[PDB]
RNA sequence: GGUGGCAAUGGCUAACCUUUUAUCUGGGCAGCCGAAGCGAAAGCAACAUGUGCGCAGCCUUUUGGCGAGGCACGACGUAU
RNA sequence: GAGUGUGACAGUCACUUAGAUGUACGCCAAAAGACCGGAACAUGUCCCUGAGUACCGUGCGUUGGAUAUCGUGCGUGAAUCUGGGGGGCACCAACCUCCAAAACUAAAUACUCCUUGAGACCGAUAGCGAAAUAGUAGGGUGACCGAACGCUGAAAAGUACCCCGAGAAGGGAGGUGCAAAGUGCCUGAAACCUGAUAGUGAUGGAACGAUACGGCAUGAAAGGAUCUCUGGCAUGAAGGA
RNA sequence: UUAUGCUAUCAGGUGGAUGGCUCGGCUCAAGAGCUUAUGAAGGACGUGCCAAGCUGCGAUAAGCCCGGGGUAGGUG
């Protein structure tokens, strides 16, 4: 219903009545749908070239030679063009014309977003989802958090709020992943720690940007994958006064 | 130089491998000592044949010597005293990476060296 | 609750529905009230066949101060002349407005269970 | 199909491997054979041979949007509160032109004084509106 | 089909704009489906329940009653 | 705190990165000037306003274009503001609408040799045929068809000297190196081949095994310690001398 | 010491799978988009101290001249 507001030193200096977006029931299925839809819409087309394994003029020898009826090169016995021939085409490969985009209705997507926002208030979900913190949820900060311009200032605020331990666990649990992702450019497996939500584009977006595991966004740029990384709700989030004021009819 | 335009390992390694010679010059950079960095305003400079550096990583940490040679294609330097004794028994020099050493004395016989190191 | 009932429950994805089914079976146990187990089986049934009851059916078949249990959603087609209390799984916005203006109560299955655990006098509408 | 479940089944649910070859295993391509061997299937799916009737040009043929007097009566108050209708000393003044309907039909009940202007009315709608105390107005 | 959002005061948007580099957020009612059918067409245009049985559920004197949904009629629109 | 290199995992070692700087020739480009000039109405026995064109007959193609698409072969063939065309068969009438048979015209759009970026893409029989001395070697008179082949090590420190050997082969011995990883060198499976070890074996019967019981060998780790062996005692279902 | 053999394991050879690595490939997006008689693209031949292929170059022949950035190495 109501939440205390903490100054940059971390002390409650007032009250704010939480909007109706915060008393929304918990819908893990819809959160899963929203996150999967966002990932699919982010996904990228791929596939082999048009005639890969197929630019040969190979034809079969027929019967009467003691060999399989597969197409062969016109001037050698090397088989070609068939999916079970060496150098042959992939049978049923990925198509660049394949459509991986998912549609979720706007109403149920906003319902899922509201569910995730309300899940950001429950201490049990947030701690079950892996975060380390000692504050009392939800954490609403006075607007002067948005005006601080340096990572050191963000560190001071997080330490005063008892949130820097989750940034530290994210930093020291960042780890090089196993497999081909390293070669493809996904060398590390990163953790998610803290979601700062600001009223509008302010210096805090840039000041908190480099924090390990931290995402800093505005209410306009708030979505299901930010509020529930990996389809798991219970994200540790710092709301600002402007953000709480602007969340009045954000998804209703 | 490789910008955050491309964060892909393939493009980074391609850029390094096909770097031109004027870019491989910058690959010879090494950390300056505390006095040198204070009195130059930059934290690093390119190792040159002749100046004294201290090796701070590898089998030869702590050795100070003059750069005998520099290979830009290999990205290696040859320092007085950093040698491998071969099966003959003769001493061949062991090439080092400039990022494993620290400049303690600069060679300033070239008037262009100051702006070369900075600006 | 055997393997069939557990298959249906595991099939359901809404945690509210799952908790409702579990608590309904618990109350059918403790209170000795088959109303809750019947509602639980109706909710275990496929979601494509949930009740979608318009206001017109309620108005047609209800009287003053009638206590209604709708295993599903209440929709807002029609008029409701008399006030009637309706415990449903969900309500349309227009259904909520119509019931409130007519003077009935728009409560949930949990609320109706807490209001009267024996289920006496409640009548089920599909 | 579920390829994973059929990994190891050989025939993959097709029966004999001689099934699942080409259009011969479907009896031809598309909805072919509707006169000879897919005659009963064409009967079932509506692809039976024949023509019927004639088409009038779209430029002269028109369908009319409709609304029943029951619908008008039992959402007349919504119409007035939303602005598409007004109450003139007890009579709901409804104009169908701004609603998008050109014919009022007579299904349902009329329980209130309802002055409805439209391009056309059914006869039962006429009598129901006039017995309810309202009136019917023609669009000139 | 299973699971969901919304729901006759219905549902969803398409292209497109908003990207601050393909996500995303907010827009976008054109359109489609539903909302009335029958008839080739002209055209005309229906039950907000009149009756019965009855499952679950509830009540009950444990035999009956009420009985959503369901079933069977009756009535009505249109074509012949 | 994108990433890559650096003797093993790097925000602080290096290049970078965030963010700022600079940049010749060019490209766009505002203020401010020079220049041809633009827009209404009145009057009307006045003048002009696109020809083998529009239309039509017939044949053919094409089209959803149906007597109602467009094209063009042949034939035929107008009118001039009191005019001409269209309004899905023709004609008549009313109404509505336009002015062809001459011409130009940015933008929104298509594509990918090329540049940059990205990727639930492939990872050396895959992914382009080509990780390339690859359209190469090679094949076909020709049109044309078309491969295989990536990797020592942190650093060559790429094995001194000695013995054997015809040897600038090779082997032995001896070194280097954390490790031979000893140059088509990381790892180094199986098939196949050589040898050793266990069992068996020149009187023996074949889907090469399953089950039970024995001989021989092994049974360090990862398996058991009221576990294994051998007995006693109590209770013991069906059954039952 | 029972040979020729058979079965299992082990050591070695052959071979190049597996694993790991990868300056390559593929697809998508955003840019940019003509050139040649002032002789283009493409090809032949030549061109390196020891140089055969590729690549670059053209008898001035893995190259020559001028201006800027870069600065201590370079000789694909």
């Amino acid at each position: 219903a109501t939440a205390k507001t903490i100054d940059l030193t971390g002390k409650a200096v007032g009250e704010v009545e939480l909007p109706a977006v915060f008393d929304a029931d918990y819908r893990p299925d819809l959160i899963k749908k929203a996150v999967l839809a966002a990932q699919a819409n982010r996904l990228q087309p791929y596939g082999p070239r048009l005639y890969s394994g197929m630019e040969t003029s190979a034809r079969g020898w027929g019967s009467g030679r003691g060999v399989s009826h597969v197409p062969r090169l016109v001037n050698s016995s090397r088989a070609a063009r068939v999916p079970h021939a060496k150098g042959g085409r992939r049978a049923h490969p990925p198509k660049p014309e394949a459509d991986r985009s998912e549609k979720v209705n706007t109403k149920e997507r906003r319902y899922a977003i509201r569910s995730a926002i309300a899940a950001t208030t429950d201490p049990t979900l947030v701690s079950l989802r892996g975060h380390i913190f000692e504050a009392e949820l939800p954490i609403v900060a006075v607007n002067d958090l948005e005006s601080l311009e340096r990572t050191k200032q963000v560190i001071e605020f997080l330490e005063a709020a008892g949130l820097y331990e989750d940034v530290l666990r994210a930093k020291y649990g960042r780890h090089i992943r196993a497999g081909r992702g390293k070669l493809r450019g996904r060398k590390y497996k990163h953790k998610k720690s803290v979601l700062i939500v600001a009223g509008e584009n302010t210096p805090i977006l840039k000041a908190a940007r480099n924090l390990s595991g931290v995402d800093v966004v505005t209410v306009d740029s708030l979505n299901a994958e930010l509020l529930a990384p990996g389809t798991h709700a219970g994200r540790l989030t710092v709301w600002t006064e402007s953000a709480i004021g602007k969340l009045e009819g954000a998804f209703q | 130089m490789i910008a955050m335009v491309s964060k892909q390992p393939r493009k980074q390694r391609k850029a390094r491998y096909a770097a031109p010679l004027h870019i491989r010059q910058k690959f010879m950079g090494a950390r300056l000592s505390e006095a040198l960095t204070k009195e130059y305003g930059t934290r690093s400079a390119a190792v040159i044949t002749g100046d004294t550096v201290k090796v701070m990583r590898g089998d030869f940490k702590g050795t100070e010597g003059k750069v005998q040679s520099v290979s830009l294609m290999d990205g290696t330097i040859t320092v007085d005293g950093v040698i491998s004794t071969k099966v003959d028994g003769t001493e061949v020099p062991r090439p080092l990476n400039p990022s494993n050493v620290m400049i303690t004395k600069l060679e300033m016989k070239d008037g262009r060296r100051a702006s070369s190191i900075k600006k | 609750m055997g393997k069939k009932s557990l298959v249906k429950l595991t099939r359901k994805t809404n945690p509210r529905i799952v908790s409702l089914i579990l608590t309904l079976k618990e109350r059918a146990n403790g209170d000795s009230a088959p109303i809750w187990k019947d509602i639980a089986k109706r909710l275990e049934a496929p979601s494509r066949n949930y009740a979608a009851v318009n206001i017109s059916k309620i108005n047609r078949h209800t009287a003053e101060d009638d206590v209604l249990l709708i295993p599903g959603k209440v929709l807002g087609a029609g008029l409701l002349d008399h006030p009637v209390t309706i415990a449903a799984l969900t309500f349309s916005d227009s259904a909520f407005e119509k019931i409130t203006e007519a003077g009935g109560k728009c409560l949930s299955l949990e609320e109706i269970m807490e209001a009267n655990p024996k289920g006496s006098g409640i009548r089920i509408f599909r | 199909m579920d390829t994973k479940k059929f990994r190891g089944s050989r025939t993959c649910g097709g029966g004999t491997h001689k099934n699942r070859r080409g259009a011969g295993n479907r009896g031809g391509r598309g909805k072919a054979g509707g006169c000879k061997h897919h005659f009963v299937r064409a009967m079932m799916r509506g692809y039976s041979y024949g023509k019927h009737g004639f088409k009038r040009p779209d430029e002269v043929s028109r369908d009319v949007s409709i609304v029943n007097v029951g619908e008008l009566d039992e959402l007349a108050s919504y119409l007035v509160e939303e602005g598409l209708a007004e109450v003139k000393d007890g009579a709901y003044h409804i104009n169908l032109e701004n609603l998008g309907i050109e014919k009022v039909l007579g299904s349902g009940r009329v329980t209130k004084n309802l002055v409805v202007t439209s391009e056309e009315f059914s006869a039962s709608a006429r009598e129901k509106i006039e017995n309810a105390g309202g009136s019917c107005i023609d669009a000139e």
